[PDB]
């Protein structure tokens, strides 16, 4: 479920924000993402 | 057989130490 | 078998930096 405050667990990666559709470019190794100071950004679906 | 020649590696050898994705 | 290689280095730890590309790739690096 997406566009709704939703508590999250991914991956075992927990805390609490909206999720919904992004444009990035992730390589195929790459399952998190980050920006310049270190917090979670992006997070690839496991199972979509 | 084989030799022991030694050259430079000049810039070369760089893998991702993580997967974590980056720009800028 | 058959009828110019062997590159080897070793590694230590050292600091890089290393530039990202925009789409998350890596085109420069420097050692410190
Ligand atoms: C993983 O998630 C579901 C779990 O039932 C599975 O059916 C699906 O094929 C997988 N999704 C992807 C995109 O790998």
């Amino acid at each position: 479920v997406k566009n709704k405050c939703v508590n999250f667990n991914f991956n075992g990666l927990t805390g609490t924000g909206v999720l919904t559709k992004s444009n990035k470019k992730f390589l195929p190794f790459q399952q998190f993402g980050r920006d310049i100071v270190d917090t979670t950004d992006a997070v690839r679906d496991p199972q979509t | 057989t084989t030799t022991q020649s030694y050259t430079n590696s000049f810039t070369r050898g760089v893998y991702y130490p993580d997967k974590v994705f980056r720009s800028s | 078998l058959n009828r110019a290689d062997y590159y080897v280095g070793y590694l230590q730890p050292r600091t890089f930096l290393l530039k990202y590309n925009e789409n998350g790739t890596i085109t420069d690096a420097v050692d410190c």
